[PDB]
């Protein structure tokens, strides 16, 4: 609510070998684009690389 | 590995005749693995084969489909297990492309 | 990780280029081809091992090629030096970053291949070995150090650290815990050879390569080009005078004079032109090219930018010549007719004020000596008190100290000048380097600058007298700038209903300049206007002031147009053809009412009565020097027949006026004016009627320099730019809906009859005046060359204090002139270091510059956020019972200490209310107002209280028209005037920074504190208040060595010092020399040997009753004094008994236990040493020292048993570890307080280093 | 380049004859 | 903790313009 | 340009010829080198002579001083070459056929063809018998 009123209001008015945290996106106030239904693939086909148990 | 004072050592002397241990390989099944059971670990395989290879340059190869499922079914573990590009939605080369042509960025994406 | 590794992916994809066409060439089958190469069939394994050992020959023999044997590079591809290495020897190693490039990628080779092998030997496990591969390529910054050697490498290391992190994170899930077990390299492994893809030529380049004046130039080529046309027998003696006779006619270009050779031939002249004219255009491109680099913030020495400079003043010399040369070809640009509107205006103005016209001075004016000694004061206030007097700069001293001496004989002199003298001499003129815009300025003569600076005192002084100049005209000597905006906000919100529009009403601010005002004013209709107000010869001889040659260095011109604007009566020409414009632009009418009748003029913004006031849209009226600033009220009627008037002359079928609108785009956007069309089309219109009512060849007024705000229905703000001052006006009853705290930059506008708020004014800077201070601080960076540190803190400290006693609130509003400021005290911060040292130190105390400078510090005005770190604040003391620690933080910021503009003129009102009530009440009494009454208001009052007890206060009475003259000093003085607003004797003292100093030394820890960092401690003096300085960057440096020379601020070093026990944590050659200079003669060995020589005469002398045999005078080796890495023995006693020694102990560990143990000889080592800030502490140096060299093994002492002294010879401190014997505790206590008190050898030390920090 | 804008200058520069060389004045 | 000049950009919260401005007395 | 300070200005220079001592250098008591590295003024200033040449950054910074750590005859080599050689071979073609592993054989052939090409002729290796022969026959 606060942050989509900031967000309305916004729109219309040294070796450093890790990256900064600060260039981080996907910090975002809708809910719909933060808690993303996850793809179920017909609960048969999954995602590569993790574990399959889990 | 070896010390700041020491010459290599000669691979004649200390492991020309040494018996190496054994590699990582996995335990292919006999009957579910049997099209690639042969020939899966090999440097090369099926190099010198001119039913399934183009020959010595190495430069083609022309598979059955019974050893295409098999290596399918291996790899799936590195594989998405998506059939379709609806996924990457707004999230595509294209996507990326406008975003970088717009000056803005897309939540996940590259800025 | 995943966003960047998307990053690189899409510019991969988006960067991707074409394969270019080629033809087929292999590189191996070429090798083949020829005889020298031969195949075989190898494990990977054996070819690894032969790639390793021929990198490895290949790098040994480019390092033994050139025949040196000081470096070594090992099997791991380390290359360390061999030995401590010269500085020859550093140049002969040099060989580029290429070199390391390839050895680092070796080292990688050789770590893949290794790995290999232990894995082949059986070592490791497959598992351990794709574990080790994926941490190779994964962690190579940390293994290699190869981006070190290329910096774009951190692009492939932290793709790496990014797959690394996206593979990690899947491959550690379940029942796979994070640890490292993870060998998935075929990531990493393919980012290091897209790597080698594209080096691979570079390296090879490199080993291939090791192994097996444009003017002049033109000139050249130009002079080759008439020598190939020239016959060949005479080249000895055209060429050279062809040269000069090009040289020549540069010179009369540069000079603006027509050369002509009429002995060289038609071509040659022809060809010389030519020369001639690319060479100026040559030149003049590179002046305006440095000229723009220069503006932006390009950094060059002040030699070449003066000779930039000068290139720009011969260019504009020669424009300003070609200016008089049209106005003599194109007559007066003003037409007659308009001439005689615009007197018969003026005539018309000045009967309706039943102005008494200025009559010559006649010989017996009653203040004529009080303004002749006003003028000469002014005059002196240019020259300063300084050494730099050549013989024009000496002369006019004498000049004017002569007319101090004589007064009558001056007088008369004047007089004789203007009735007589018509013809004068050159004026000399330069310029100013603001970066924004050249000001010029100029040099008349001493006699003539006598005369024309008593003339401006008395037409000023009459011209005050007789109100020549009505209200409106600024600036008034009543009221500074600042003041100025506060009266001019509180008239606008004081009109009536001012903030209304119901019924639709707009009010309009403009703002303009006058544009080339004082270029285009014709000098015969400025005679024929000067003739009314003043008398006819005064008049003729300030007109023909302005009709006077103008010379620099060799290029002069005659000014007919212009007015030389650096006359001391400038001032008030200026004054008075602006008020002749104010009578164009406001009318006969309306000037009169804004004016008041004259028996009871108004004052700057007030009418008779408030239906004069709304008789007209024009409300206010302000002209500066050449600013005006109209205020417009607009019924709605009003504002549409103006808007239809403005259409009918200017139509706007497609609504095209939107786009050439000037807006302040410092402030938000919703805060900015708001350009609805209705809105534009009213300023729009409003700018053209007045632009209208003045003729264009007096003067013009543009747009794009002139900025109109409407307030109306659609605008809620208004906005203008008044003396550097950018306000913006809000009515509470418009768009504010908000309750409001007390902010700095807002100012709390308030109906002066009902005493409540209606607006609020806040405040910004102008961007023209924060772009002029950044600009100064790029002159002092830049002119600082080989200033000593204390000039540039000066004036840095002079610029602040300018800014910030101008723009009081202001700059506490504009946030980006907060950063500015600590941007450009970061800058003065980091030049004072490099020169202390060119390498950038790290956390540099401020105590070094902020302490005061009386206090041996450079006294810096702070207008930041500096958080002084408590161990800065750390001080010792020593006496008798021993050394004593104390401790004391935000350092305190300026803004604190002025006090707000609004809060001084609400003072300043109240406290002038007092004195006029005490004042009356005094002469009630018949007294005069004592320093006991109004002491409540000493410093107060915009007019200093201050300023009514001043000696001069009698003269400074009659000295009218001052600030306008303070203003145009800018354009007679070559020295910038941060304080062109106000004057020290009139307003008196605006600011008091005293407390600023007393809490400045208090937070930097006390004197005291501020003491310890300082090589005070080291002058054995016993206090700090009754020693006094010498009026020194090396006295500096020296004086704050202590806390630079600290292993803190600089690290990699405690380089040594030759023949002394100094160590130098960074090269600090300034520090280096005096150390020298300071322990010449081998001062540590002395102060060594005689130390140990007093410590041996008193334990002779206290031999028998501590039970002793003897004292041996131990072999101390001549370099023993200065060795800190061992030690030895120094003093030797034996006992002819077993005495009973204790635990070591401090010297003042007055609780001791004992050792239980029995000894028969004891020796006494003593330890030198140059404590810093960090490490001052004796105590844990003894301690350390005694505790090391006793369980040593280069350090042999003859017993287990004995003292070790270390002596602080930096702060004067001392303590001893060692263990004791009866007596020997006492002994040694009195012994070092002697010795502290008498030794020759540390008396000279101490007297040494007070001779070289000059204090005394 | 330089001399080709100088070309024209430096044709018509050979137009001239010897008599007006040693003739040429010094600064 | 560097020697740095930080700037007073939201750091004026606990302080006016006028707090700790003094006057002098007369001598 | 201010004059540069003479190192006997500052005085108390001793010739201090020792490198360093425990690891730490040994800085020299004479501003000789300092003033070759960078001229002081008349004030005691250390304008640096400008360091124009190519980056070495291993060298401007080096780990803050890091850690301070018979041949035979000619004519007998051809005979022996020679007899080790078959007919109407080269020496490249002995190696080949006695390399499909006797190896004591083809280990002095080896080497005694790297001692050849070491004498300065790296045709060794495509040379047949009969040159060989013709150039011993030469030589003899």
């Amino acid at each position: 609510k606060s942050k989509e009123l900031h967000a309305i209001k916004e729109r219309y008015l040294k070796f450093v070998f890790e990256w900064d945290a600060s260039e981080d996106t996907s910090i975002d106030y809708n809910p719909l684009y933060k808690e993303r239904h996850q793809v179920q693939l017909l609960g048969r086909g999954f995602i590569a690389g993790i574990d399959l148990k889990q | 590995p070896f010390d700041d004072e020491e010459p290599p050592l000669d691979y004649a002397d200390n492991i020309l005749d040494v018996e190496p241990l054994e590699a990582i390989q996995l335990e292919l099944d006999p009957e579910e693995d049997a099209p690639v059971l042969d020939w899966f670990y090999d440097h090369q395989p099926l190099r010198d084969s001119r039913k399934y290879v183009n020959g010595s340059t190495y430069q083609r190869w022309q598979f059955t489909l019974p050893m295409m499922s098999t290596l399918y079914r291996l790899a799936n573990q590195l594989l998405t297990d998506l059939v379709d590009d609806n996924y990457f939605y707004l999230f595509d080369l294209k996507a990326f492309f406008t975003s970088k042509a717009l000056n803005m960025a897309i939540p996940g994406g590259p800025k | 990780s995943y966003q960047k590794l998307l990053k690189y992916y899409v510019l991969n994809a988006l960067k991707h280029r074409p394969p270019k066409a080629q033809k087929k060439r292999y590189l191996f089958r070429s090798f083949k081809a020829t005889k020298f190469f031969q195949s075989t069939k190898l494990d990977w394994v054996e070819v690894g091992l032969q790639v390793c050992r021929q990198g490895y020959n290949m790098l040994n023999l480019l390092i033994h090629r050139k025949n040196l044997n000081y470096l070594h590079l090992d099997y791991n591809f380390n290359l360390k030096p061999v030995k401590t290495l010269t500085t020859k020897e550093r140049k002969k190693s040099r060989f580029g970053n290429a070199f390391h490039l390839c050895r680092e990628v070796l080292r990688l080779t050789k770590l893949v291949v290794d790995s290999h092998v232990q894995y082949r030997l059986g070592n490791v496990d497959a598992f351990q070995l794709a574990d080790g591969l994926q941490y190779i390529f994964a962690h190579v910054g940390q293994l290699t150090g190869m981006y070190r050697y290329k910096y774009k490498l951190m692009r492939q290391i932290r793709m790496c650290k990014d797959l690394k992190h996206l593979i990690y994170y899947r491959f550690n899930t379940g029942p796979v815990g994070k640890g490292p077990g993870c060998g998935f390299w075929a990531a990493g492994w393919r980012v290091w050879l897209f790597f080698m893809r594209g080096i691979t030529p570079l390296l090879e380049r490199w080993l291939g390569n090791l192994l097996a004046h444009f003017d002049l130039e033109l000139r050249a080529a130009v002079m080759h080009d008439i020598l190939d046309m020239m016959p060949e027998g005479i080249k000895q003696n055209k060429a050279r005078t062809i040269l000069q006779h090009l040289s020549e006619a540069w010179r009369c270009w540069k000079a603006n004079i027509p050369w002509k050779v009429p002995g060289l031939p038609t071509p040659i002249e022809n060809m010389i032109l030519r020369y001639v004219k690319a060479k100026a255009d040559w030149w003049t491109n590179t002046a305006h090219y440095n000229r723009e680099r220069i503006r932006r913030g390009a950094t060059v020495d002040k030699t070449v930018c003066k000779k930039n400079l000068g290139r720009l003043t011969r260019l504009y010399l020669k424009a300003e010549q070609e200016r008089q040369h049209n106005y003599l070809k194109d007559g007066p640009y003003i037409t007659a007719e308009e001439a005689v509107a615009v007197y018969t205006t003026t005539v018309h103005w000045l009967e309706s004020r039943r102005f008494s016209p200025i009559p010559f001075p006649p010989l017996s004016y009653k203040h004529d000596t009080k303004l002749l000694i006003l003028a000469l004061e002014r005059l002196k206030e240019a020259y300063s008190v300084k050494s730099r007097l050549n013989q024009s700069q000496r002369e006019e001293l004498g000049l004017i100290e002569q007319a101090y001496d004589n007064p009558h004989e001056a007088l008369s002199r004047i007089k004789r000048h203007l009735l007589t003298q018509r013809a004068f001499k050159e004026v000399g003129i330069e310029f100013m380097d603001l970066y924004s815009h050249l000001v010029p300025v100029y040099d008349v003569e001493p006699l003539e600058k006598i005369t024309d600076a008593y003339l401006d005192q008395y037409l000023w002084y009459e011209a005050d007298k007789r109100r020549l100049f009505p209200p409106w005209i600024k600036p008034a000597d009543t009221e500074p700038p600042p003041l100025l905006v506060y009266k001019w906000c509180q008239g606008i919100n004081n009109l009536q209903d001012v903030w209304e529009t119901s019924e639709g009403e707009c009010n309009v601010m403009l703002e303009s300049r006058f544009e080339k005002m004082y270029e285009k004013i014709d000098l015969t209709l400025l005679n024929r206007l000067l003739r009314l107000i003043v008398d006819h010869n005064i008049a003729d001889y300030m007109t023909a002031k302005n009709n006077v040659v103008i010379n620099y260095k060799d290029m002069n011109h005659t000014n007919s147009y212009g007015i030389i604007r650096g006359l001391q009566f400038a001032s008030f020409i200026v004054q008075y053809y602006g008020l002749v414009m104010d009578l164009l632009v406001l009318g006969l009418h309306r000037a009169s009412e804004m004016a008041g009748p004259p028996q009871m003029p108004n004052d700057f913004l007030s009418f008779q009565d408030i239906a004069t006031e709304a008789a007209h849209p024009i409300r206010l009226f302000c002209r500066y020097i050449d600013r005006i600033h109209i205020f417009f009220r607009f019924t709605a009627d009003e504002a549409r027949d103006l808007i239809q008037r403005y259409l009918t002359e200017h139509p706007d079928p497609n609504n095209e006026n939107i786009v050439g609108y000037n807006n302040k785009k410092c402030w938000p956007r919703d805060a900015r004016m708001r350009l609805m069309k209705h809105d534009v089309n009213l300023g729009r219109a409003v700018f053209w009627d007045i632009k209208n009512r003045l003729p264009r060849s007096v003067t013009t007024v543009q747009w794009e320099n002139s900025f109109v705000s409407v307030y109306s229905k659609d605008n809620p703000n208004l906005l203008f730019n008044m003396c550097g001052f950018e306000c913006r006006i809000l009515p509470k009853c418009r768009t504010s809906y908000e309750e409001f705290t007390h902010k700095d930059g807002v100012w709390n506008l308030q109906n002066e009859v009902t005493k409540e708020r209606t607006a609020q004014c806040f405040l910004r800077v102008d961007d023209e005046s924060m772009q002029r201070f950044h600009n100064r601080v790029r002159q002092i960076l830049m002119a600082s060359g080989s200033t000593t540190f204390t000039k540039i803190v000066n004036k840095w400290n002079t610029a602040l204090i300018g800014l910030m006693t101008y723009f009081r609130e202001a700059v506490v509003n504009t946030q980006e002139l907060l950063d500015l400021l600590v941007k450009c005290e970061n800058k003065i911060q980091t030049r004072i270091k490099i020169g202390l040292n060119s390498k950038m130190p790290s956390r540099f105390p401020p105590v070094v510059f902020y302490t005061p400078k009386e206090l041996g510090g450079l006294g810096m005005l702070s207008m930041g956020h500096v958080l002084i770190p408590q161990s800065d604040l750390r001080w010792s003391k020593q006496t008798d019972v021993g050394i004593t620690h104390f401790r004391s933080q935000l350092i305190p910021n300026l803004y604190r200490y002025i006090q707000p503009w609004e809060s001084e003129f609400i003072d300043s009102q109240r406290v002038w209310a007092e004195y006029a009530l005490k004042r009356q009440e005094a002469i009630a009494q018949n007294r005069r107002l004592t320093l006991e009454d109004l002491e409540d208001s000493w410093d107060r009052g915009i007019p200093r209280i201050n300023t009514l007890f001043q000696k001069d206060r009698h003269t400074l009475a009659y000295d009218k028209g001052w600030r306008v003259r303070t203003d145009f000093k800018q354009y007679q003085v070559l020295k910038q005037n941060p304080f062109w607003w106000t004057h020290q004797r009139h307003d008196g003292k605006l600011w008091n920074l005293n407390n600023y100093r007393t809490d400045m030394i208090q937070a930097l820890g006390g004197v005291e504190g501020i003491l310890e960092h300082t090589l005070f401690k080291g002058t054995y003096f016993p206090t700090w208040e009754g020693l006094f300085w010498e009026k020194p960057n090396r006295r500096f440096t020296l004086w704050w060595s202590p806390t630079i020379n600290r292993a803190n601020v600089y690290v990699g070093f405690q380089v040594q010092l030759d023949l002394t026990g100094i160590f130098m944590h960074g090269k600090i050659p300034t520090l280096k020399i005096s150390l020298i200079q300071i322990f010449r003669a081998h001062l540590w060995q002395k102060i060594h040997e005689s130390i140990v020589m007093d410590l041996c005469q008193v334990f002779d002398q206290e031999l028998d009753a501590l039970e002793i045999e003897t004292v041996q005078k131990e072999t101390i080796h001549p370099r023993k004094s200065y060795k800190m890495n061992s030690s030895c023995a120094d003093i030797l006693l034996f006992a002819s008994y077993k005495w009973n020694v204790s635990r070591p102990s401090l010297l003042a560990d007055s609780k001791d236990v004992m050792d239980s143990t029995t000894t028969q000889k004891y020796w006494i080592d003593i330890q030198l040493r140059w404590g810093d800030y960090d490490s001052h502490d004796i105590e844990r140096y003894a301690r350390a020292k005694f505790l090391d060299y006793t369980t040593d093994n280069m350090s042999i002492y003859p017993s287990p048993t004995g003292v070790l002294i270390a002596i602080d010879l930096a702060y004067n401190l001392h303590s001893a570890y060692g263990n004791w014997f009866p007596g020997s505790k006492p002994l040694i206590q009195q012994a070092m307080a002697k010795i502290m008190k008498a030794n020759p050898a540390l008396y000279v030390l101490r007297e040494r280093i007070r001779k070289g920090l000059q204090l005394y | 380049k330089i001399q080709q804008q100088f070309s024209d200058l430096k044709r018509k520069l050979a137009e001239v004859t010897e008599e007006e060389w040693l003739s040429i004045p010094e600064v | 903790p560097t020697g740095e000049v930080l700037s007073l950009v939201g750091k004026l919260e606990g302080t006016r313009m006028g707090d700790k401005a003094q006057r002098t007395k007369p001598q | 340009k201010y004059d540069i300070l003479a190192s006997e200005d500052v005085e108390g220079q001793e010739a201090a010829t020792l490198p360093s001592e425990g690891g730490v250098r040994i800085t020299p008591f004479n501003l000789q080198e300092e003033m070759e590295e960078g001229h002081f003024d008349a004030d005691g200033n250390y304008f640096l002579n400008r360091d124009a040449q190519i980056r070495d950054s291993w060298l401007d910074n080096i780990d803050w001083v890091k850690i301070r750590e018979t041949s035979m005859s000619a004519q007998a080599l051809l005979e022996g070459l020679l007899e080790l050689l078959l007919p109407r071979e080269t020496v490249a073609g002995a190696l080949r056929r006695l390399g499909a592993r006797s190896p004591q054989r083809l280990d002095r052939l080896s080497g005694l063809a790297d001692q050849m090409v070491a004498r300065g002729n790296l045709g060794v290796y495509q040379e047949t018998r009969e040159r060989l022969a013709m150039r011993l026959k030469g030589l003899g």
